[PDB]
């Protein structure tokens, strides 16, 4: 859109050994106001595909409604053949980037986490339509607060485990939560693997204010 | 932009116990050529030199207020400014118009008056110095001096070695851009002797 | 930012967010916005962070030469008049509240708001850009004669709801209580402070 | 850029220099102003690149299909009119083309100007680009209808040789064409450093 | 520009990268961002170089007419009220975004200065381009009362980390230790990056420039 | 626009001028003296904003006559033209600038000839000949292709004429007469006025 | 709203007699972080062909799709493989069609000619082109030009024997001009992707840079 | 303009309050916000009159058809569905929040907020000018379980808070309960508003 | 700025433009004619917009000599004066209007000599005498006091001439030479070009 | 405004026309736009009658109080020179005065136009306001350095009737002058629709 309202902010999406770990709050800001503090920002597209969206609300709502449409679209057919993390990273692409050459975006920087065919798969696509896949991702504020911590621990080992992925997706939150004026701390962690996606939520992170007292 | 509304380039290069100091000859307004052998590189001792890139109008200034403060300074002391000492009045120098600065940036590059220690060094608009150890470069063609200094610049080059760096590193810098050239005056700045040598260029 | 001063028969409780923000960046979550003038005044700062410590000092160094000058504990009045006076000089410069909360032997304890050059006492004030969002909760939940404990939890629940839905307030509440014995600091941090509705 | 053009008693002269910039960047010193529509039909490009090398090959696409329908080379002044045309559907969408177009017909050698605010002149000489002005200078100081070839040649080379002299954007190469009622020649590519040391000579 | 400070068990740790950079091209592999303000008192700098640079020398002035007139060592308060109470003056025109720290008679202290002369007393800060990065890992891994090694490491991972995430710094990690004792200036603490050891070679003879003129003056 | 021109030779130094005054769209003088004379040897050519020309060039001269009332001899060409730029460079940041475009022309015992090119922004540059104006534009290529360095003083004026020519046919404004003038070594000599 | 982005990037083609180099960085950088160190800028058209693309990444990512069907329509509709020559005419029309909404791309077109020569085509964003003998584009594009002037084209020297460019040497000169332009310009970094087009195919090389 | 919407075990309560301005100068000060779309709901409109007039109108339309095709009373996500899709499609066009609440026999009573094209089911809801001024009094005050009663008492509170502080709010209270029974309308005067503290 | 000027006598109209054809601040052609033959005796004079004005002109002129073609007989200046004004109004409102300046002078053999003058916003009017350009500020006050209704050709042409004599001292533009026709009942007649 | 000067052999004319106006308002059609500074010295007034007048009348303070201390009457260039520097101090201030300084001392006639933005020149016609191009032309094409007297003041009364018949903003009287060697003479005050009707009859 032109001017985005709500909007949710950081997304942060790490690889795994056998999938792909997501986290999102779930808070709707109006400016610089927590209006909406119940809201999720993370999709289930199909059995390996799941979707962060930040930035407007109302946009993500839309893109979560076309998806869905399509997902279900595709499965009436029924003939064996399911779109893949890499696919909807692509159609997303395209929609998003149709939209900027329009003058007319859709205010929203996304994550693709998915697994198939024993790969994980991690895209990041923008408003703009610049798309591209990494090890890690992470939008908005999350990419000078989170993604630096995501980007030293794959440094030490390019290849982590489930857990792993998880309390380090954890130990990200809790700084975002701090340093970071339009976050809330309840989030949301949705996984990918062989089995499906599982979305798990609302998480809180331990925070310490030991420092007031320094 | 105010710094390329005459155009020029100046470069500073280390040798080992010599500096050279080389810059374009051109003055023109805009697109117009007006001369094609304006001073921009002034002398501030035997073995000291400053090439001031920018508006003219303030690259005479400064060269003109800076040789002001230098001849005071060296009737005061009884001794010949020293190369980090000029690069100092030079930083307040340009520091005092902190909100309304002259257009240039300038380049030292000289030898210590009792040691005869290569130095070089450059300045922003404002003041800030900047001492490296192998090359200073300042102009609307930095960008290309920096690609020719990177990979031509070597670690103790001779004399001869040091003059045929810069001078490649200045002609080839120079006729990619399109308000710097007709003609390049290289110094190379010795102990004993300091050589001024004008090379073959590009006139368009 | 949330700032906010209640009176009481024989002090005042004055209290504050600790969030410092530079846009969407939490620049200081742990900050005291409480600063003391005198020994029994205090004042909540608000606004530009730069202004109100600029001002804050400068209050502090005047008073501080008249308390000397007069060889008396200033009054709570002089401190806000003193503040009302440089914020309404400099309201075309300064971009900051500093509420004036405190007490002395004349008058008791007193809460003064100092906004933009104007100045007036009331019984409780709410400044800051989270204040907006509390307006409506202290206007229904404050009662006249409450106590030192009444006040502070009634500060506390307040700033708490602020922090919540203000993005521009968070962190830890500190708390101060001004009396005739003293003053006792306290600092609310993120595990102890109040719950509501956050659904 | 600079591009001159004049007809004098042997035919028509067209020669240009070969810088592109991009700001105060040189990005080549070895661009091609002249466009060869057809043997006896040529077009220079000053202004936008991307817009004159589009519409100069739109026009050449033009000619030959004219040529195919009537049967017969298009005339230079047709030519000419049909970029007038081509570019005034477009007035006022910043496009950014100076071009002469030179060759010799039924009416002996033609030379018209044409830009993109929709000018189309018929004239003797013709000089654009930003030094036009300077190519003017000696051009008009030098010219004579009764030239012979090889002063015809030489006073374009000074033309152009001086422009770059002078104008920041314009340099490298002097392109040089002569337009003869069999058709245009090819008559040099000398770079302009060796002309102008000579000229200094 | 990435530039921090964290207080530890007995002292401050001041870090800071090496480069300084004209919009996006570099122009100093090497530059210093750890400025003397007194013997148990530095400053790192971000924002405006030459305002910075000012700055800091006119505060390290400053305090060294104070300290030989009183005959003490220089409290670390003292910087930062001249510091702010100068920058406050210029109204943020001044940019200079400082980390003070220092080791005085009340024991360490770390304080954060902005452009516009407001500051902020901390056991760990961070400014310039590389802010947030290194904010970031002094979050997760910050401890009260850190050993002097300890520190030292989460320093350096703390600008190593503005160091390959922002594009505005880069080069070599420098650090800082003040204690009670001490000072430590660690010039090049750590050089986690460098270029190629040169694949091809081009050099040039004793010849390979046209010359049109000369002239050679003895000395 | 106005147009100045300035061609050095071995022993002398001939400037030019229009003589015309303008007003919006008309011309309300057509002998207008653009010429300053600073000195026995130093002329002054400056065009540019209205009023500021007079005022900058007027306050140049009185400096100028009394530097030479106040110690015997006059100032040199060199001298005279770095005492206009330095005047012109400081009012350059003052709230009153001087908007001139100048040419200064002088003859010098022991330097000899000399003529300086200077911009509103205070720039100073030696030169073998110049220009200011429109009419620069269209006439520098021709000094350029036709100056040499010992030209002499009767083909100088031919080139002169050259670049008045020029402005005669290619040249979108009308300016039918131009001031000629000579410096040597005996002094400032008016030449004929060059008119079409 | 801007419709743009800058995302930096260098790209480099050489032509050889009997080869073409196309080598470009693998930073994707967008305001002072960056998006990730792996994505190469270069591209495979066909057999013979690789377009080096920096700029805009969304309109990078656009333009080599379009590229792509276009020349699957025209092998269906010829019977052919587009040559070097072909795309870089039809390149320009592409570019120029957005005349008034501009792709943010320069584009580096590296591959073999019909006499199997190597070929290099430059163009600017509207789409006006040419054939070189070597050509820089992006971030980098004035530290890199210069250097190959001097080095390939032989500028500025003297007494210098101008011996044609072999592959070795410009494989060489690619290295060392893009690891001194990861040294100033912070939009190059990373790795550099090296593609060398023979007649017997293309084949890649990868060299670390500064991460830095 | 304060609008509020709270859900019940059995249905929903909304009200709002009478003010339409046009600048400083009020031009109704007993308009009704709440308007019903079907027979068991309704919304509450807040922002631009025209807009929300407008769009409530083509909504009723778009239901009434939408009713009557499916032989059966529409659903309650129905309805903000089709808020929600004219909002969103016409997000740079309008300016107005249509609150939607009401009751049907599949998902009990339900509020919907349709703010911009963006919709979210909550237990209670509140917009328009005057609603930050209560945010942190509802959140204090708000209870899981709270009946008919109560919630009307809570609305009426809530209201009555931002409509004494909020200069866009003001004249009497609209309160409307939907449940299976029906609608039931309930007017508060400017008299029988519930008092606070106004010092 | 272009000069048009139109001056109509008892049973003729004498018109003269100026031949100028400028780029900035070069003249790229002097012999530029300005003058479009509408029909055997009618003459559009037009100048403005670079395009605007051969677009329109020659739009115009296409339509003229259609009607002849389609009726046998051609337009009368009066009916050619308003199809012009019509046209030029109705694309005055839309997204491609045309800036130009014109005077339509003809011959009619019932009617007699017109000149009709024409603005861009399409404002028709009929006059005796008319002008066009900054050049018609300093000549409409001569033609004002030496225009008669019954001036001979032989006297208009010295009225034109002192019209253009007055630019030539006076406007600060280079208009060296003008095209001069006149148009009786014999038809378009060329006149010897005024040059100074 | 239109006001015209012109020196011939019997000394100097100066005319004007009396109208002003604020916007398309004609606020008066008897307004006197030449001042009297002394017997052998006048100035015109056109622009902004505020400026005009508070100047020229500051002009003649420092005239007299010039012949008061030199012990004779200031010169028609010095009095100019006076006028140009006093509205110089003020220059981009948006003041809008052109005035003529008409006289006749040891130098034998003086005319001199001095405007707002400092320029000032000696000559021997002008014409200054609105309407002064119409004025001109008129002018011009009458002028003859031997006219009569009388021719004079018809070729006066010509160029200003004309110009207030073009320009909108010219109008009312013209009020003429006659400068002498021993003094200035008023000539008439005709009322420009009287002269206008007689041109055309």
């Amino acid at each position: 859109t032109q001017n985005p309202m709500v909007t949710g902010t950081s997304v942060l999406g790490v690889k795994f050994e056998g999938g792909v770990v997501i986290a999102a709050d779930m808070l709707g800001s109006y400016g610089s106001l927590a209006r909406f503090r119940n809201i999720s920002r993370i999709m289930r597209v199909n059995d390996s595909t799941m979707l962060g969206a930040s930035g407007d609300y109302a946009d993500f709502q839309y893109l979560k409604q076309v998806l869905g449409q399509m997902v279900i679209d595709e499965e009436l057919l029924g003939d064996g053949h399911s779109y893949s993390p890499r696919a909807i990273h692509s159609w997303l692409t395209r929609a998003m980037y149709s939209r900027r050459s329009k003058m007319n975006p859709l205010w929203n920087t996304m994550v693709i986490g998915g697994y198939a065919d024993g790969e994980s798969f991690l895209g990041y696509v923008d408003m703009l339509g610049v798309a591209y896949e990494a090890p890690s991702l992470a939008t908005g504020y999350g990419a000078y607060l989170a993604q630096p911590l995501l980007r030293e621990v794959l440094e030490k080992q390019p290849v982590l485990s489930q857990t792993e992925a998880r309390e380090l997706v954890e130990r990200c939150m809790r700084v975002l939560y701090y340093r970071d004026a339009r976050s809330y701390n309840r989030f949301q962690i949705a996984t990918v693997t062989e089995k499906g996606v599982e979305i798990e939520g609302p998480l809180s992170a331990e925070t310490n204010w030991e420092i007031a007292h320094m | 932009s105010i710094m390329s509304y005459n155009g020029g380039a100046v470069m500073a290069m280390k040798g080992k116990n010599c500096v050279a100091i080389a810059a374009d000859r051109r003055f023109g307004i805009q697109a117009q050529m007006v001369t094609t052998d304006f001073q921009k590189i002034f002398p501030m001792g035997d073995r000291l030199y400053i090439g001031l890139a920018g508006l003219a109008t303030d690259v005479q200034t400064v060269a003109q207020r800076l040789k002001f403060r230098l001849n005071l300074y060296e009737l005061k002391e009884g001794r010949q400014i020293k190369p980090y000492t000029l690069m100092s009045m030079v930083a307040n120098l340009l520091y005092e118009k902190r909100f309304g600065p002259y257009y240039t940036e300038p380049v030292i590059a000289g030898l210590d008056p009792k040691t005869f220690k290569p130095f070089i060094c450059s300045l922003d608009l404002i003041g800030c110095p900047m001492v490296t150890d192998d090359f200073v470069v300042s102009g609307t063609c930095s960008e290309q001096m920096y690609g020719m200094c990177e990979s031509l610049w070597e670690p103790n080059m001779d004399p001869e070695h040091l003059f045929e760096t810069i001078s490649q590193a200045m002609l080839n810098a120079v006729d990619r851009d399109a308000v710097s050239g007709m003609g390049v005056i290289v110094h190379i700045i010795e102990k004993d002797k300091i050589t001024t040598r004008t090379l073959k260029a590009r006139m368009d | 930012t949330t700032i906010m001063a209640v009176e009481f028969d024989g002090g005042v409780v004055v209290g504050s967010d600790s969030r410092v923000s530079a846009g969407e960046a939490v620049v200081n979550r742990a900050f005291n916005k409480l600063s003391p003038l005198h020994q029994h005044i205090y004042c909540a700062l608000s606004g530009s962070a730069a202004d109100a410590q600029a001002m804050a000092d400068m209050a502090a160094y005047q008073l501080e030469l008249h308390g000397l000058e007069l060889e008396e504990p200033p009054l709570v009045l002089a401190a806000a008049n003193v503040v009302r006076n440089i914020s309404y000089k400099y309201r075309e410069d300064l971009s900051a509240h500093l509420m004036i909360a405190g007490w002395d032997r004349r008058d008791g304890g007193q809460v003064y708001g100092t906004m933009g050059g104007m100045l007036t006492r009331q019984p409780f004030a709410i400044g800051g850009s989270g204040s907006t969002y509390i307006y409506g909760y202290v206007d229904a939940a404050y009662k006249p004669g409450m106590s030192p404990e009444e006040c502070r939890s009634f500060t506390t629940n307040a700033i708490a709801l602020a922090m919540n839905r203000d993005g521009s307030s968070g962190g830890v509440i500190h708390l101060v209580t001004i009396t005739a014995a003293g003053v006792d600091y306290q600092v609310i941090l993120g595990n102890e402070l109040p719950k509501f509705y956050d659904e | 850029t600079t591009t001159l053009a004049f007809k004098f008693q042997h035919g028509v002269i067209v020669a240009v220099d070969s810088r592109a910039t991009a700001g105060n960047y040189i990005s080549s010193s070895r661009v091609n102003k002249v466009i060869e529509i057809n043997p006896s039909l040529l077009g220079t490009m000053s202004g936008c690149a991307a817009d004159c090398q589009y519409w100069e090959r739109l026009l050449a696409k033009e000619c030959r299909l004219y040529y195919l329908r009537n049967g017969e080379r298009i005339s230079v002044s047709a030519a000419s009119k049909l970029l007038s045309n081509m570019v005034y559907q477009y007035r006022g969408m910043d496009l950014s083309m100076g071009s002469m177009i030179c060759g010799w017909d039924k009416k002996g050698p033609g030379l018209y100007y044409v830009d993109q605010n929709g000018t189309r002149l018929s004239g003797n000489m013709f000089s654009t680009g930003s030094g036009s002005t300077y190519a003017y200078g000696v051009m008009d100081s030098g010219y004579q209808p009764s030239l012979s070839p090889e002063e015809a040649y030489e006073l374009g080379r000074r033309a152009i040789t001086y422009a770059t002299h002078r104008d920041s954007y314009s340099g490298g190469i002097i392109n040089m064409y002569h337009m003869k009622e069999d058709g245009w020649v090819k008559v040099e590519s000398t770079d302009v450093n060796e002309l102008l040391h000579q000229y200094q000579e | 520009t990435t530039i921090a400070g964290l207080v530890f068990r007995d002292g401050v740790i001041l870090g800071a990268d090496t480069r300084a950079t004209n919009d996006s091209v570099v122009m100093d592999k090497n530059c210093e961002k750890i400025h003397f303000i007194a013997p148990k008192i530095y400053c790192c700098g971000a924002g405006v170089a030459a305002d910075a640079e000012m700055t800091t020398r006119m505060a390290a002035s400053n305090m060294e007419l104070h300290s030989l007139s009183t005959g003490r060592e220089p409290r670390v308060t003292t910087v930062t009220r001249l510091l702010r109470q100068t920058l406050f003056r210029y109204r943020g025109h001044v940019g200079a975004s400082l980390l003070v720290g220092g080791v005085d008679f009340s024991g360490p202290q770390l304080y954060s200065v902005h452009p516009h002369g407001s500051y902020s007393r901390l056991p760990f800060t961070a400014l310039g381009s590389g802010q947030d990065a290194a904010l970031a890992v002094l979050e997760d891994r910050f401890q009260p009362n850190m050993t002097l090694e300890a520190a030292q490491e989460l320093l350096v991972e703390a600008i190593t980390a503005g160091i390959l995430g922002d594009l505005g710094s880069g080069g070599s990690v420098d650090a800082c230790v003040i204690t009670g004792t001490g000072a430590k200036l660690l010039r090049t603490l750590s050089s986690p990056t460098k270029p190629t050891e040169r694949p091809s070679q081009y050099y040039f003879a004793p010849g390979t420039t046209a010359v049109q003129s000369q002239t050679v003056k003895p000395l | 626009m106005e147009y100045l021109i300035g061609i050095q030779g071995p022993d002398y130094v001939l400037v030019a001028s229009d003589q015309v005054a303008a007003s919006s769209i008309v011309q309300m003088k057509d002998d207008h003296d653009k010429m300053f004379k600073m000195s026995e040897k130093i002329l002054l050519l400056c065009v540019g904003e209205a009023g500021d020309t007079v005022q900058f060039a007027e306050y140049i001269q009185k400096n100028v006559q009394l530097y030479k009332m106040r110690n015997g001899y006059e100032l040199s060409p060199t001298a005279a033209a770095n005492f206009t730029r330095r005047n012109l460079a400081d009012c350059l940041r003052s709230r009153t600038p001087y908007h001139v475009n100048l040419l200064l022309a002088g003859y010098d015992e022991h330097e000899g000839p000399a003529l300086y090119y200077m911009d509103y922004l205070a720039a100073l540059a030696k030169a073998p000949f110049a220009a200011h104006g429109y009419g620069a534009f269209l006439t520098l290529s021709i000094l350029d292709r036709y100056y040499t360095p010992t030209i002499s003083r009767e083909r100088a004026v031919e080139l002169l004429r050259k670049c008045l020519e020029e402005l005669q046919k290619r040249f979108i404004l009308n300016l039918p007469t131009f001031s000629v003038r000579i410096i040597d070594k005996n002094g400032i000599h008016d030449l004929d006025n060059i008119s079409f | 709203f801007s419709p743009y982005a800058f995302n930096g990037g260098t790209v480099l083609a050489i032509a050889g007699e009997d080869f073409s180099i196309v080598a470009s960085d693998t930073r994707l950088s967008e305001g002072f972080s960056i998006h990730t160190r792996d994505s190469p800028k270069c591209y495979k058209l066909t057999d013979k062909t690789v377009i080096g693309c920096s700029g805009f990444h969304g309109d990078c990512l656009t333009l080599t799709k379009i590229i792509e069907a276009r020349l699957k329509m025209y092998k269906h509709s010829n019977n052919k493989t587009m040559t070097t020559g072909a795309i870089a005419a039809m390149l320009s029309t592409i570019l120029y069609s957005r005349r008034f909404f501009p792709y943010y791309v320069y584009n580096i077109i590296g591959g073999l000619d019909e006499e199997g020569k190597g070929a290099v085509y430059s163009f600017d964003p509207v789409g006006s082109y040419q054939r070189d003998s070597f050509k820089a584009g992006g971030s980098a594009s004035a530290m890199l030009q210069p250097l190959l002037d001097n080095q390939v084209g032989f500028k500025n020297m003297q007494n210098v024997e101008h011996v044609p460019l072999s592959l070795d040497r410009a494989m060489r000169l690619v290295k060392d001009v893009f690891i001194s332009a990861a040294e100033r310009d912070v939009y190059t970094g990373d790795a550099l992707r090296i593609c060398i087009v023979t007649k017997e195919g293309i084949r890649e090389e990868t060299v670390p840079l500064r991460k830095d």
